[PDB]
Parts: C-alpha cells; structure tokens; sequence
C-alpha cells in the first residue's frame, strides 16, 4: 500500500547526485514529495521565509516519514533542521542515511557527515506540557528559533520533564553501503 | 561551496575554440557575476525542497529588474507617478504604464505584442481595432505580455496586405486580464 | 550606479517595510548585493533595446539551469558524460538525475513528469496509472524539461492493486487530463 | 510603416525611449517588438552573438525607418551602432533624436549626448564596389568588425574612392524640445 517519503538534504552539488543514486531505487508503491513553485505566477514582497514553511509544512502534511539524507555538511544547514524539527511536530517517521560512500566519476567518496540528530534536541517543561527545542550552535546549545515550543497532547510523566534529549537518541541512522542499502531501504520506511 | 558543477559548465564553455568572435558564448561575459550568485545560494542553508522555492524568487526577480520592471504589482498610489508632464502621467516603477490625466484610466503600453506568420515578424501596433496598449483592470496590477498571433491577408485587405488577429479564442484571455483601449 | 536607479528603488521598497518577525523578510533582500552586481555588468555591456532582452534571457536561464544543478546547454551523451563507478545504473556527471542501465542502455530522466494533486501542496514524485516520473531520453543532444501532470483522486472506483492511504480514506490517483501526457511522449519515450 | 527603435538599453534611457513611444499611438504606426525566451525549446540553442545578430537583422529587415534615440552614452554603445550600420546597409531611412531633456519624478534630466553619427563612417574601395565601414573608438578610426565590407549597386564616382566620410552628414538629428517632438515627431518618420 504506498507511502510517500519527504527527502530531508541539503542543497550542494557534491551530495544531490547522491542524493540521485537513492532516488534510482526508491517503485509504484513509492512516492517521494516534491516541490512545484514558480514565484511568476504569484510579489517578492510576500515570498519571504513564512512563505517557505507553508510550502515545506504543506509537503510534510501529505507524508508518512521523512528520510534525512547525510553528507558532510548536513548537519548544521538551516533549511535541513527545519525540516527534521517540523517532521517531529507532525508525528512523522524519522530516520537518517548517510549516503557519503558513492563514489563520484574519479572513485572518491567522503567520510560520513556529522550526525544531523546529535545537532537537535528537546526538554519538556516542568508541567509536562510543552516541548521545548534546541539547536546546537555558536559553541552552546541556543533555544530553536526556527520553531516555537508547542503544547503536546499527552503530559510527560515527571522522570521526563526538565531532561534534555538529543534527537540521535530518538531517530535510527543507517549506512547505504554498511546495512546493504540497495535491498533493505524498503524496510526502513515502511 | 557548491560550484564545482557550476565550474565545470563554465570549463565547457571556455575551453573550445571558437572559429570566430560571433560564436562565443554571452554567458561567458558574466561568468564571475553568475558565479558569485551561485555561492551566496549555496551558502544560505538550503535544503532539497526549499532551494528550488528560493531559486525561484531569485531569478524571477532578476527577470524583472533587467526587463525594469517591479519585483512585485504596481501599487498605484501617488507616489507611484512623475508629476513632471503636461498629459500623460507616467509610472515610476513600470514606465510603459501611463494614465492620461490625473485621473485617466492607466494603459500598459507592452500589453500585446503581435506575433506574425514570419520569423522575427514581431511588432507593437494596431491589427484589427486591437492596439497593442490596453487599460488596467485596476491596482494591484501585475504585469503580463500577451503575444497575439497574426496573419497577414492579401486577399481582402481595406500596400499590399491587411493583418488579422488569428486565433479570436486568444483575445478572450487578454480581456479578462485587461480592459479594451479604444 | 548610473545604471541602477531602478533596481535600487524596487530594493528601497522592501528595505523601507517594518517586519514584525525575520520570518517576514522578502528572501531576495539576502541577495541583493549580487543582483545589483550583475544588473550592472549587464548594463555597462553595450547592449541596445532590441539586443537586451535575448541577452537577459540568455543570463537568466542560464542562472535558473546552473541553481538547478542543470548543464547550460543540452547533454552530449558522450563517454566523458557518464560515472562508470557503479555495479549497474551509470549516472550521467552533467545532469545527474538521468542514468542509464548498462554501457549501451537508454538513458532515463528521473524528473522527467512531477505529478500535481487537486490539492494545494499534494505535489510528488512516483507512478500514476502506468505514467512514471521517470522517462526515457528520445536521444542526444538533450535539453531536460519537467511536465507536472495533473492528477486527482479516486474514490469510488479504487484499484486495490496500487491504493493511496489519507486522513480521507483508500484512493487511488488517477490522470486528470490525458492530453498532457500527448506532449510528454512528443519530448520523452514512455518509460515501462 | 514600422519603425525601428535604436536606443541603448538602461533604465534612464527605457523610459524616455516610452515617453516617446507614447506618441507613436495612431493605427498607421508599428515598431518592431523583440519575441526571444532562452528557455523554450525553439530559443534553446541561440547562444552567442551570431542570435543577436540575426534577431536584430530579421527585426530590421520588416522595418523601413531606423530612429535612434540619444542619451548621454549612446554614441559608444556596441549594439546601438550595430543596428545603424545594418540600417545603413538596407537602406533604411535613419533619424536621430535626443530624448535627455524628459524629467523623471524628481526633475532629473540627462545632458546631451554626443551625436552618435559622429563615431561612425564609411569609405569607398579604389574600384567604387565595395564600401568599407569605420568606427571611433575613443582615440583613432578603426575598421568597424561587427559589420564586413559589402558590395553596392552604385558604382560611385572617382571624386569618392578613398575619401572617409562620417555619417553626420548623411542622417539628420532632431532635438525633442527645440524641434517641437510633441507635434513634429510623426512628421519626422513619414
């Protein structure tokens, strides 16, 4: 019965041809999300970053997980956090992948990028009833700009509450080549 | 950074010879313009969905500004107007807009270009009582160019030819998004 | 600067607004520095009234072809062109969404046909009644065009053999204008 | 009765250029529109500057008056010249007006260029066949190379052979205020 993943990666030449081989081999029963806008159609004075989250959030909202795709420099890319962040609120399926061991027309891969979830975490308030979001950057651990707390609908017992959790404690990661990738990324989704 | 594709399109380009001046490729003239467009989008953090949004807004805008025209609607409000004319007020922001009097009704002088059977047979004019200026529906105004095919009758003409509008159907689009200037 | 009073004003005007949040600032005020830039090179280049719009639209598809990690001309298809560093699916270095199986195989487009839903947002890659998003390259040299293909949802008469799951129940998606795909098959070999 | 619009491309320059324009009204009155997207498949192979000099030359060829417009610069603009040498070379009628005095919002006008056909000129070969074109480019005369020599029906007399001659005295130059553009413009293209 078919799924549709929101890809999660960051813009950069080097990694979307990685990026392509995974798309190759992601069927019928496979959808991917993806974007369609022209900025003709519609005023640069209305096309600012609120614009960009209703139409990420509107992708999200017709997925069932999303898919962080891992290069080198992932992990600290503003539009990738965004979309880890806002797939968390959404109850959306996690997981990563790194994908840094295609080799490029010369043989070259890299090494794997730095863990997207250990840059992210969360802390629930003293009541249980908000989550609070954090990103790793500038040397400490800031308060998420890009995503207010928000209420939850279930309270977190007090052994949660004023605990800080990274989002690798949380999500799986997968290497395409070490965990054979070419036949079991189907079973990482779905 | 993220220009090594970039890069290497240039490399293309650069590294073949060229028989004469005429065939050099234009973009070469501003490769270090594109470039440098090119890294400050690749450092902006995008991601694999929002980048074609901000690539977009980006070279939409671009478009505008070489053509001058705005980056967004005409807004038309006072300020919007040089004062500094006798009939015809002209836009500040999109200058083939024209009102004729403080309160004529605003034109768009590029509104039709006619498209004729020839190749490069392309013209502002009049064919058939449609000019190719038109009225404003009103503001906000968002610029549009309707390129209205033409042909030219030899037969029943009112030196030699009288141009018709071909396709009728294509001026029912136009008049929805403009008014008919008479 | 004497060629930038215009862009300098459109620029003024979103400059000049008070944002309540940095959410709400115009995304191209980021870039201003190097659009004004190549407004001037453009306009110091000698180019007349008749000559600068092909000369715009020379630069500005090339910038949208270059953002998109796409070549400034069409694909060769050459032996240069291809990564032979795979098992089986050869990726083509210029245009990396398109590959081809085998050394000799026909090579596909992945982001030939985006399929776009009734509803604002439902855009995606995948199959639709037989019509994937990938399709075969009719040749060299190749020029990349994505078609969006509308599409709608089929409630009533669902195919249990390839169904959707919402938060409106089974469905299956369905081409909504046939005659779309009439101008795929005049770009593209049909992909099964 | 489609005239030619040469004019060098800048933002100060478009909108005099549509002050005039916007006298060009009545029903017996075209100009030559430019039609060319890079992006679609019938433009996707016109790259350099062969495709403009065809678009120009077929823009041209439908046209029977050339009428240059003057700012302060466009006597040393490429494309401006290019279009009056193949105006010349087909015969076209040419005029040339200054345009600087149009004030924009705050008043600002332009001063008056140089005359355009002053920076360009001709001489015919010792036989009188063959006409060799000549432009100005800030400090010699140099033989014009966007254009090459052509042959000409009139066979022209010894008293020419091998005398340059500038176009300045060929084409007449109008100035929009002095001359009275606002009620002698169409006078002066028909």
């Amino acid at each position: 019965m078919a799924k549709r993943v929101f890809f999660s990666f960051h813009y950069q030449d080097v990694i979307d041809f990685r990026v392509n081989v995974v798309r190759n081999h992601w069927t019928k029963l496979n959808q991917s999300a993806a974007g369609v806008f022209d900025a003709s159609l519609w005023d640069a004075k209305k096309t600012s970053d609120i614009a960009l989250k209703r139409l990420i959030n509107g992708g999200l909202n017709n997925t069932s997980v999303t898919c962080v795709l891992i290069g080198s420099q992932t992990f600290n890319r503003r539009w990738v956090r965004y979309e880890i962040m806002k797939s968390i609120e959404k109850g959306n399926k996690i997981i990563g992948i790194h994908i840094n061991a295609f080799k490029d027309k010369y043989g070259n891969i890299k090494s794997k990028g730095p863990n997207p979830f250990d840059y992210l975490g969360y802390q629930y308030s003293s009541d249980g009833k908000q989550l609070h979001l954090y990103e790793w950057t500038g040397g400490k651990w800031e308060e998420y700009k890009d995503l207010a707390p928000y209420r939850v609908n279930q309270i977190a017992p007090e052994s949660l509450r004023g605990k800080f959790y990274s989002l690798s404690s949380v999500y799986r990661v997968y290497d395409w080549v070490a965990d054979d990738g070419y036949n079991k990324f189907s079973s990482w989704v779905n | 950074n993220s220009i090594t594709h970039a890069e290497f399109e240039f490399s293309l380009l650069e590294n073949v010879k060229y028989e004469t001046e005429d065939e050099v490729p234009i973009v070469l003239e501003y490769k270090e313009e594109i470039i440098n467009l090119i890294k400050k989008f690749s450092n902006s953090g995008q991601s694999g969905m929002s980048a074609p949004i901000t690539a977009s807004i980006i070279t939409n805008c671009i478009k505008n500004l070489m053509a001058f025209k705005p980056i967004g609607p005409l807004v038309g409000n006072e300020e919007e107007w040089n004062y500094n004319s006798d009939d015809s007020f002209q836009n500040n922001r999109l200058s083939a807009v024209f009102k004729t009097g403080l309160n004529g009704k605003p034109y768009y002088l590029d509104a039709i270009t006619f498209v004729g059977e020839e190749e490069y047979d392309t013209f502002h004019g009049h064919v058939e009582g449609i000019s190719s200026r038109q009225y404003l529906k009103g503001f906000p105004f968002f610029p549009k160019t309707f390129y209205i095919n033409v042909y030219k009758d030899f037969e029943n003409k009112d030196g030699e030819y009288t141009y018709r509008i071909k396709y009728p159907e294509q001026l029912e689009e136009v008049f929805n998004y403009y008014d008919k200037f008479t």
